[PDB]
């Protein structure tokens, strides 16, 4: 039941989800290869709980948009996201995903937050694999309720919990 | 191209668009929400361009929480677009100085500009 | 009309034409600092130098195309190796005493000195030779800097390249001689004993000055030339 | 079964859409659908300075990026008449062959994982990580490095680069020999790849399959020999080839290419003598940063160059090069302005894709993935 | 060796020969002779068809015959049966109101995707093509991007308190038709070339 | 080639018994090369005066147009830069920034120089537009790192170590190779 | 030779004298320009004691009556110069070891500079 309505139970389930964060990569460009580097035998996102990698979208809570999101790919990524189980989070990797990046033109979406509810942003071109790990710990402690913005506000555990999907 | 409503009149623009739309089927129409400042929607304003393919309909920047009742006006507007079967929703980002003159450009130029700059968007973010 | 030939091209041109205007009418280019539209050309920067033949009878020395009249069937050369070499040398002489303010200069991207420098200077001498930018290794002219001449105009006497544009204008167009040089030699500098800048047309010297000597006090340190958005419009303060 | 293998699913690397018209376990015909990565470089570049564009060149083929960098640099140098120092040329060939090794590593890892086993991906990626450490040492960036310049290279090498490069050049022969020992004597890979991937050279030519999968079918055409550009004319060079183009021969040809590239790197490092690093023409190269506090000409040129840039002559130009994916080149129309009039890129990954329905024609359904991985596609290059 | 015979054949029939001192060669055939001439070129042994590149000369400082110009690249592989290595371009101008040009897909199967791309980016329609379908631009995209009459479509860059940047008004670099920020551009900034 | 299955298994066993290779970030500080493109820093002169003279050359050289520079006139009583001009507002949108280094390359005063911090992932678009006072050499950490160290009371530890900092970074303090 | 260090020291000394005369007489002093070799030095070292190259004494109207300048760190034939604007008056001071700051052969004392500045003020100053 969303992991709510008991002081101990919700912290326990958030602990569980935070460490069991299941990445589903949505590789678009070179951000995707720099994310593939976050899994090799120098710096692996295979310790915190992200060892397994199920290509199916029915099986992962974290959606990592890694690369430039072309406007022709926007509905596809939209429906891949909608076709995810509900306790789901969105990471936006790299400049092309976060903003329009250096490609400010008709072809690329200027903020992936337009199509999918983004949870974490991670700048860089490409963002270093260790910056991506910083982002996943950021999201970890976010779903732990340990995340605050520059304005002082605590951030909700799950974005895409706040939208009128339709 | 038709221009209905007036700037900073959310409910007047909403009612004028309610009347002017009629029973028009929006299955192949494209709804362009023109706004500035991608990130901050709490003080954002919105204009609308409805590209049916056979004719276009313009509403000036009169929606959004920037105006009293403009947030609920934008929610009702997008809800009505979705109810009429609109699926292709886009968000266009123009400069504040542009937003005024952009609605005074000729129809072909304004529409070509909007279609070039529009980003596919989840209509839910306006609900 | 008068028949002119610029380096490969033939031009009809009215008789009272300047050689410089015949050059540009042919589509060529030549440095330009002292002369200005609607102002009397007088060879001061000596930048508009070209070659002229009137026969093959080349003139002995280079003609200042800004103050040289045109004759029927006249040849004008702007591409000669010697012509471009002299252009680069004059650019160096002009850059001799300049204060090194380009990054912090309010004149920014649109500085005639900058642009004619990058256009015509550093002629190709003849390999991967290591070339020198500046030969002058002595102390540059240092004079009064950033002096408000009026609530609207600021004066950098170091950036002045001692063209005649501002005093020429002040004498000719408004008819208010409220600006002139004081000393001579290299000690020449712009000054006035009429300090308020009485003329109601003083602000145009800011547009005329090819350097950042005369700048707009009301817009000082706001943005760089390229950064600003230009809206061309008409002024509705009076019916002209 | 007109089956829709969607974009990114299931695990079709290089996001692509496929309409596999297919009954059974064969492959009747694959209808490819691309455009999901189209960014618009050919238009965006018209509104960027020539110096600015050096940030745009690596980002299309992001595996072998320095080939893009080199092709663009060379075309501009031809157009405006620039002189490249010999040491800068040697550094450029070293970086190009190093990014070639990195791209070859990633290609073979992706193929083996795509069909086959997961394990051999990690060794190739460890060697790639050593290469990326070299790239960080020199340029401060892993890839998309903004190091090449129109005159030459941005700056010189640190002291620590040559020792680490010798370390890698000593470990690499054994490593590449290990990959060959695992693969060439293929236990199952043989019965998986030897037959599949029909590549008749005539159809490869008619459809224009130039990109390194052509020599696996027995065509001896390499640009580094046919049209030497960066001084490869002066290198002892073996060009690997294949008998009949299949996945097996493709992969083994690329492995021999990696060893030959290592030998080229050793040779170039041996012929390396100190010197200058870029064309001192100030219209092309920004003034040295040390005298920016002394010369008015330096300051003016620095300011003008870093704001407006420079203006090449009016004309069109093109230069061909050989990347780890085939023939690459830039057709540049310059109008005498500070930004190029138009830049069109010949995409080898794009022209190679016309032979996919033919290549995987009649092949197996599991092998439709292996035959795609073996063709070495990059959708950043294809869609562009 | 086959290139010498191409130049000799083009010069005799009044085909212009454009050459830069850098080593690049064009042979511009008229619209009529385009198809049959390049068929003859393939017959001469031009194995490989490298590129089909479309050009919009609308914003070019000097005028051109027609707005659009398509350039093909023909090659003969050196390491094949009898490889000379002769490679060259064929340029063909195309009217604004007649975006037609015969395909060479029947000749080279390489031209298939390239001509589809040129149709996608410019309104240039290729006659006799097996399938002229939009390749790269989104299915719902209206128009042809790379012809200069089509906007690049930039989005402003965003900062803290009302501070934004419009790149088209922020750019300091100039195009060929851009006058510059001074009264004019001459010298290097009207075109510059060093003498090697 | 039946032998190959056995040889493959054997080499995989050898590498199994080869234990070491990995680095455990954040538990082990990542080794970065000295030229790495990290968080922008504005540098100061020995006088303490800022180097930045607000010349917008870093913004003009920006291919992503991520640098906003509002200039102002130095105050003789309490100066900021070395000339008559300094950086009144210096903002860089890290989400627009593509990390060239062209801004530093156009920097005539050596004010703007790329740093070494990479732990700058954050939650909000509007928080990733870094300001001047988030980039000065005096600051130690990234925005989320500092915010965590303040809402935590636990000092900032950077996840990187380098052999040394470049001279252009003069003043930039970092953990160096074990010098500390 | 090594005279440079004491030259810049005496340059700082003369600047101190100018500041003192300004404060005493209630007349404007201005730092006109700093060293380009200190502005544009990015990482490069700066050993000079001060970064100031040009200064001036301006009257109430802001027009200077006295100008003083020093040669940059890297220029040939290093000197210190003085100028009376509008008076065609120029002075060239060097530094002789043991003696001190001298205009040619004549010692340049603080009293000498004060008398020169007072005369310049009374004559040239407009207000
Ligand atoms: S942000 Fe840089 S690395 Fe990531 S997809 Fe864009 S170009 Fe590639
Ligand atoms: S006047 Fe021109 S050349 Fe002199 S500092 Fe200003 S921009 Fe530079
Ligand atoms: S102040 Fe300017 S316009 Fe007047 S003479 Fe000097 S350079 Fe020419
Ligand atoms: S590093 Fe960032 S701020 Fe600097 S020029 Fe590049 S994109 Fe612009
Ligand atoms: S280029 Fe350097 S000195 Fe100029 S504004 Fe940028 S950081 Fe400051
Ligand atoms: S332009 Fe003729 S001399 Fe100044």
């Amino acid at each position: 039941r969303e992991g709510i309505l008991f002081t101990t139970l919700e912290k326990l389930v958030a602990w569980g989800r935070s460490n069991s964060l299941w990445p589903a990569t949505f590789g678009l460009a070179c951000c995707a290869i720099e994310m593939m580097a976050s899994t090799d035998a120098r710096n692996d996102l295979a310790r915190f709980g992200s060892e397994v990698f199920r290509a199916s979208p029915r099986q992962a809570d974290v959606m990592i948009v890694a690369g430039r999101l072309s406007k022709k790919m926007a509905p596809v990524m939209r429906r891949v996201w909608e076709q995810m189980p509900d306790p789901k989070w969105v990471i936006s990797m790299g400049a092309c995903a976060s903003s329009g990046g250096m490609f400010n033109n008709y072809a690329i979406v200027q903020n992936v937050d337009s199509v999918v509810p983004v949870d974490v942003y991670v700048p860089g071109c490409p963002p270093r694999p260790e910056a991506l790990i910083y982002a996943v710990m950021q999201l970890q402690k976010k779903v732990r309720g340990q995340a605050y913005n520059e304005r002082g506000e605590r951030l909700p555990p799950v974005a895409a919990w706040k939208r009128t999907r339709g | 191209m038709v221009r209905v409503g007036m700037r900073a009149a959310p409910r007047v623009s909403l009612e004028a668009l309610k009347a002017a739309l009629g029973g028009l089927k929006l299955s192949e129409a494209k709804v362009y929400l023109i706004t500035d400042w991608q990130d901050k929607r709490d003080q954002a304003r919105y204009a609308l361009l409805l590209h049916t393919g056979k004719k276009d309909l313009l509403v000036p920047d009169a929606f959004g929480p920037a105006f009293p009742g403009g947030e609920e006006a934008l929610s009702e507007l997008v809800g009505l677009l979705l109810a009429q079967g609109a699926r292709r929703f886009y968000e266009a980002v123009v400069s504040p100085g542009e937003m005024t003159a952009l609605l005074d450009l000729p129809p072909e130029e304004l529409l070509k500009r909007v279609m070039a700059i529009a980003n596919p968007t989840d209509p839910g973010i306006y609900l | 009309m008068v028949r002119v030939k610029v380096n490969d091209r033939i031009v009809e041109v009215p008789p009272g034409t300047s050689v410089m205007d015949a050059v540009f009418h042919a589509g060529y280019d030549v440095p330009l600092f002292c002369s200005e539209k609607h102002l009397s050309p007088i060879g001061a920067c000596r930048m508009c130098l070209v070659r002229i033949g009137l026969p093959i009878q080349w003139q002995p020395k280079l003609a200042a195309s800004c103050v040289t009249a045109v004759a029927d069937g006249m040849v004008v050369d702007t591409l000669s190796d010697v012509v471009r070499e002299a252009q680069a040398g004059m650019v160096e002489f002009t850059l001799l005493n300049h204060p090194l303010d380009c990054p912090t200069c309010d004149k920014g991207g649109a500085c005639e000195l900058q642009d004619r420098t990058v256009e015509y200077g550093l002629y190709e001498k003849y390999p991967l030779e290591l070339p020198v930018y500046t030969r002058f290794e002595f102390t540059r002219r240092h004079v009064d800097k950033h002096h408000p001449l009026s609530p609207f105009v600021i004066l950098d006497r170091e950036r002045c390249i001692h063209c005649k544009r501002c005093v020429r204008y002040f004498e000719e167009v408004p008819g208010d001689e409220v600006l002139d040089f004081i000393e001579r030699g290299v000690h020449t500098f712009i000054g006035t004993m009429d300090f308020g800048l009485p003329s109601g047309f003083s602000g145009n010297i800011t547009d005329i000055c090819p350097v950042g000597a005369l700048l707009d006090l009301t817009a000082r340190f706001r943005a760089r030339n390229w950064e600003m958005e230009e809206t061309p419009t008409t002024c509705a303060l009076c019916p002209v | 079964m007109t089956l829709n293998v969607g974009p990114q699913h299931p695990s079709t690397h290089g996001v692509l859409r496929l309409m596999v018209t297919l009954s059974g376990e064969e492959v009747l015909e694959v209808v490819p659908h691309i455009g999901y990565l189209h960014t618009g470089f050919e238009k965006t570049m018209e509104h960027r300075t020539y110096l600015q564009n050096i940030t745009y060149t690596p980002r299309m083929d992001y595996l072998h990026s320095f080939a893009h960098d080199l092709a663009y640099a060379l075309a501009v140098e031809k157009l405006l008449g620039a002189v490249v120092p010999p040491r800068a040329e040697t550094i450029r060939v070293i970086l190009n062959e190093l990014s070639r090794l990195a791209s070859h590593l990633v290609f073979l890892g992706t193929g083996l994982l795509d069909l086959g086993a997961l394990t051999p991906f990690f060794y190739a990626f460890r060697e790639r990580e050593t290469i990326l450490d070299l790239f960080e040492w020199v340029t401060g960036q892993r890839f998309h490095h903004n190091y090449i310049r129109i005159g030459g290279v941005k700056e010189d090498l640190p002291e620590e680069f040559v020792p680490e490069l010798k370390k890698l050049l000593e470990v690499l022969p054994h490593r590449i020999d290990e990959y060959e020992a695992l693969f060439a004597e293929s236990p199952i890979f043989y019965e998986r790849a030897r037959g599949v991937g029909v590549i008749p050279p005539e159809v490869a030519i008619d459809l224009g399959l130039t990109g390194g999968s052509l020599r696996a079918s027995g065509v001896n055409y390499d640009v580094r020999k046919a049209y030497p550009y960066s001084g490869y004319e002066t290198y002892t060079f073996d060009v690997p080839l294949g008998e009949r183009g299949d996945v097996f021969d493709r992969m083994l040809v690329r492995i021999r290419e990696m060893r030959e590239s290592v030998k080229i790197i050793k040779q170039a490092l041996e012929r390396l003598e100190p010197g200058p690093v870029r064309d001192p023409n100030p219209q092309i190269t920004p003034p040295p940063r040390h005298l920016l506090e002394t010369s008015m000409e330096a300051v003016i040129y620095h300011f003008k160059h870093y704001t407006e840039g420079f203006h090449p002559p009016k004309g069109e130009v093109y230069v061909p090069t050989e990347s780890a994916r085939g023939e690459l080149g830039y057709y540049i129309v310059s109008d005498g302005g500070s930004m190029p009039y138009r830049v069109k890129v010949r995409a080898p990954s794009f022209v190679n894709l016309q032979s996919l329905p033919y290549a995987c024609k009649g092949e197996q359904v599991p092998d439709m993935v292996a035959i795609i991985a073996s063709l070495d596609p990059v959708m950043g290059d294809v869609d562009r | 060796m086959r290139l010498e015979r191409v130049l000799e054949e083009a010069r005799a029939k009044g085909y212009p020969i454009e050459d830069n001192g850098l080593g690049n060669l064009w042979v511009v055939l008229p619209r009529e002779r385009f198809k049959e001439e390049m068929a003859h070129y393939k017959a001469m042994g031009f194995n490989f068809l490298a590129d089909i590149v479309g050009l919009d000369y609308l914003t070019y400082p000097d005028p051109r015959p027609e707005r659009f110009a398509v350039v093909y690249e023909l090659v003969s592989l050196p390491g094949w049966k009898d490889g000379d290595g002769s490679r060259f371009f064929v340029r063909v101008y195309v009217p604004e109101e007649d975006p037609r040009l015969p395909t060479v897909t029947d000749l080279w199967g390489s031209a298939n995707f390239l001509e589809r791309e040129v149709y996608d980016l410019f309104g240039i329609v290729f006659e006799g093509h097996p399938d002229l379908r939009k390749i790269l631009t989104p299915e719902d995209l209206e128009g042809h991007p790379l012809r200069k009459d089509y906007p690049l479509g930039e989005t402003p860059t965003l900062f803290r308190e009302g501070r934004y940047i419009i790149p088209a008004e922020f750019r300091a670099a100039l195009t060929g038709k851009d006058p510059g920020l001074t009264f004019y551009k001459g010298g290097s900034r009207k075109g510059y070339r060093s003498l090697w | 080639t039946l032998k190959a299955l056995a040889q493959s298994l054997g080499i995989t066993l050898k590498y199994l018994f080869s234990k070491p290779v990995t680095v455990p970030y954040p538990d082990a500080p990542v080794a970065l090369k000295p030229r790495f493109h990290g968080r922008h820093v504005l540098t100061r002169h020995p006088n303490g005066l800022e180097k930045c003279i607000g010349c917008s050359l870093c913004a003009a050289a920006c291919p992503a147009y991520a640098i906003y520079v509002e200039p102002a006139e130095n105050d003789p009583e309490n100066p900021v830069s070395a000339g008559e001009r300094y950086a009144k507002v210096y903002e860089i949108n890290m989400l627009r920034c593509i990390f060239c280094g062209l801004c530093e390359e156009a920097c005539p005063t050596g004010a703007i120089v790329l740093g070494y911090d990479f732990e700058m992932a954050d939650y909000e678009y509007s928080d990733l537009v870094y300001g001047k006072e988030d980039m000065l050499v005096d600051v130690v950490g990234t925005k989320p790192q500092r915010r965590e160290a303040k809402r935590t009371g636990k000092p900032v530890k950077v996840g990187y170590v380098v052999p040394y900092v470049r001279p252009e970074l003069e003043g930039f303090k970092a953990p160096t190779e074990g010098g500390k | 030779a090594s005279s440079e260090r004491e030259l810049y020291e005496a340059w700082v000394e003369l600047l101190s004298w100018m500041r003192e005369y300004a404060q005493a007489k209630g007349v404007r002093f201005e730092k006109e320009a700093d060293f380009p070799d200190f502005i544009y030095r990015m990482e490069r070292p700066y050993d000079l004691p001060t970064t100031i190259m040009t200064a001036s004494l301006s009257d109430g109207l802001g027009e200077p009556f006295l100008l003083a300048d020093v040669s940059p760190r890297h220029a040939k034939l290093k000197r210190i110069g003085l100028r009376l604007p509008r008076a065609h008056i120029h002075l060239h001071a060097h530094y002789e070891p043991g003696k001190g700051l001298v205009t040619g052969k004549i010692p340049l004392t603080k009293e000498r500079f004060f008398a020169l500045a007072d005369r310049a003020r009374e004559a040239l100053a407009f207000a």
